[PDB]
């Protein structure tokens, strides 16, 4: 496992030549994330 | 481990919420469904709140030690994260061998606003070979699982694209 930046927590990958894309994050340490939500779930196929 | 899974009701509020920011943040990817299959929403099978004290205080703690080092400002999100080893992350917790070590921005643990981001990730890195019965990265039958997850940031570095 890799550090974070010096002086940082995380780092936020801002999304540039796509338009539509929201902010991807990456932490450095698992203890900053707890898993609150265990979703079930299935893709569906469009019309 | 100290894990219980507890069922929410598609009644519950709480339920209601968390599939909303699950079918809001669904969006088209660039590889055109190579990764996680092509689909415009998802059908919620289940919901379920993970409970066990240790890694909580264990994440409260260091929450506080990021307040601490940033003007009381913890700088907490929501976000989803879709992992081979889900099963692993809810027991014993997130930790090195979760990290994606070929990621773009380092070797750590990526979660994603997107939660059709982090449906690419669910059979393994680019979908892999797809569920496991199938070998479908697109498959409409399989149950997939997704991670909503409470993560600190802290002083986030920004890295344009
Ligand atoms: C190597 C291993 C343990 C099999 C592994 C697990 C999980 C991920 C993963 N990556 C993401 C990402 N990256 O990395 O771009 C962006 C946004 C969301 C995610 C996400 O939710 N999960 C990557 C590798
Ligand atoms: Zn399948």
């Amino acid at each position: 496992m890799a550090h974070s930046p010096p002086g940082h927590h995380s780092v936020t990958g801002r999304p540039s030549v796509n338009g539509l894309a929201l902010a991807e994050y990456v932490i450095y340490r698992g203890e900053q994330a707890y898993p609150e939500y265990l979703i079930t779930y299935q893709i569906m196929r469009p019309e | 481990s100290g894990t219980i899974l507890i069922d929410l009701s598609p009644d519950d509020k709480e339920f209601q919420s968390v599939e909303e920011e699950m079918q809001s943040t669904v969006r088209e990817h660039r590889d055109g469904g190579h990764a996680g299959g092509i689909f415009n929403r998802y059908n919620i099978l289940k919901i379920q709140k993970v409970c066990n004290k240790k890694l909580w205080e264990r994440y409260t703690h260091r929450r506080k030690e990021v307040s601490e080092e940033n003007h009381n400002h913890a700088n907490e999100r929501m976000l989803f994260h879709g992992s081979p080893f889900v099963n692993a992350i809810i027991h014993k917790g997130f930790d090195e061998r979760h990290a994606y070590i070929g990621g773009m921005f380092g070797a750590g643990i990526y979660f994603a606003e997107n939660s059709s981001k982090s449906n690419q990730y669910v059979y393994g890195i680019g979908g892999g070979t797809g569920c496991p019965v199938h070998k479908d990265r697109s498959c409409y039958i399989c149950h997939r699982q997704l991670l909503f997850c409470r993560v600190t940031l802290g002083k986030s570095f920004l890295q344009f694209s």
